């Protein structure tokens, strides 16, 4: 099937330098341009780079320009993108996508790829602190109770929650992690009745794989 | 870089109606305009280029219609597929500029939020750090406004707050802002209140 595979994102410091790339499966890469997109979150979709089928023509987003090199080597069917001084700005999801060939000189984007994340930060990896949110007892509602956990200060993403693998009032809810000043911080509150609590236990897990491991409550 | 403008960022919407996303370039791109969708998990996939042409595979419930400056992308009959976000962006001119999305949202009924304030703990003022949490639970539509008042006071610029996406079953959204101060700060006070305006009562709580 048309595929496209990015691999290379990471975790990289100011100045740094990446070269992600993206295998090409199920087209003739040779005839056709690639582009390499980015999302940075907070702001949108942003168009990086161009190279013709069989490099001849480039074009360069003018924010990357003179720090990126986009290239592709069409018998081993990958597109590449090499980046230098790299900037906390230039934090986002790369996505190789295709140039069209329908309509002429229509630049659009016919196949995409999933994305390779890359972060740039000074921030050096770090697992969190976890604390508990506590509900009161017969708590917050009457009849039905909050508790969470705050996986707090950690770096990069991602922290993974659980609780109460089972049913009824498994009402988990992981709030998207925040940036605070450097390091990230999320919740997890599962929503039970008030009838639960001290009566029997909830722990939650968090477990983030630029180690730690924690699970408490 | 025509700047291009999706001047709405959402839609709430109801299965099957009929939904019109709307775009526009500040020059004329006559014609050079393609559509795109972004999944909830990320994954782009193109609809229409050329303004109107459909990209194969999708179904013939979108149509893209324009004029020069102005473009709009219809979906027919809205399906559960559909709730994404969609973006338009100008295919002529260097650089390749999109549009800012309109994510779909699935409208309901005005659920009041069940709000839960949670105190520090332990450990983390033993650290020296406060974080005052409010979650305000499944509540629908999404505009809530929670002001922090430490000893009546109005809190300015501590409080950084999270946002669910629209639960799958339920349609609902839930919120936590955080109130992240010292333990000097924080010792330093006696009333913390978390204050929500919602559309779910006239009237706040606490």
């Amino acid at each position: 099937d048309v595929q496209l595979v990015e691999s290379g994102g990471g975790l990289v410091q100011p100045g740094g330098s990446r070269k992600l790339s993206c295998a090409a499966s199920g087209f003739t890469f040779s005839n056709f341009g690639m582009h390499w997109v980015r999302q940075a979150p907070e702001k949108g979709l942003e168009w990086v780079a161009y190279i013709s089928s069989g490099g001849s023509s480039i074009n360069y987003a003018d924010t990357v320009k003179g720090r990126f090199t986009i290239s592709r080597d069409n018998p081993k069917n990958t597109l590449f993108l090499q980046m230098t001084s790299l900037r906390s700005e230039d934090t986002a999801i790369y996505y190789c996508t295709r140039g069209g060939t329908g309509t002429r000189s229509l630049y659009y984007f016919d196949y995409w790829g999933q994305g390779a994340t890359l972060i740039v930060s000074s921030a050096s990896t770090k697992g969190p602190s976890v604390f508990p949110l506590a509900p009161s007892s017969k708590s917050t509602s009457g009849g039905t109770a909050a508790l969470g956990c705050l996986v707090k200060d950690y770096f990069p993403e991602p922290v993974t929650v659980s609780w109460n693998s089972g049913a009824l009032t498994s009402g988990v809810h992981t709030f998207p992690a925040v940036l605070q000043s450097g390091l990230y911080s999320l919740s997890s509150v599962v929503t039970v009745p008030s009838s639960s609590l001290g009566t029997q236990t909830y722990i939650c897990n968090v477990n983030h794989k630029p180690s730690n491991t924690k699970v408490d409550k | 870089d025509i700047q291009m403008t999706q001047i709405t960022s959402s839609l709430s919407v109801s299965l099957g109606d009929r939904v019109i996303i709307s775009c526009r370039a500040s020059q004329d791109i006559g014609n050079f305009l393609n559509w795109y969708q972004q999944k909830p998990d990320g994954s782009l996939k193109l609809l229409i280029y050329y303004t109107s042409r459909l990209q194969s595979g999708v179904p013939s419930r979108f149509s893209g219609w324009g004029s020069g400056t102005d473009y709009s992308l219809t979906i027919s009959n809205l399906e559960e597929e559909d709730i994404a976000t969609f973006f338009c962006q100008q295919g002529k001119t260097l650089p390749y500029t999109f549009g800012g999305g309109t994510k779909l949202e699935i409208k309901r009924t005005v659920a009041a939020p069940s709000v839960f304030i949670f105190p520090p703990s332990d450990e983390q003022l033993k650290s020296g750090t406060a974080s005052v949490v409010c979650l305000l639970n499944n509540f629908y539509p999404r505009e809530a406004k929670v002001q922090w008042k430490v000893d009546n006071a109005l809190q300015s610029g501590n409080s950084q707050e999270s946002v669910t996406e629209q639960d799958s079953k339920d349609s609902t959204y839930s919120l936590s802002s955080t109130l992240t101060l010292s333990k000097a700060d924080y010792e330093k006070h006696k009333v913390y209140a978390c204050e929500v305006t919602h559309q779910g009562l006239s009237s706040p709580v606490t």
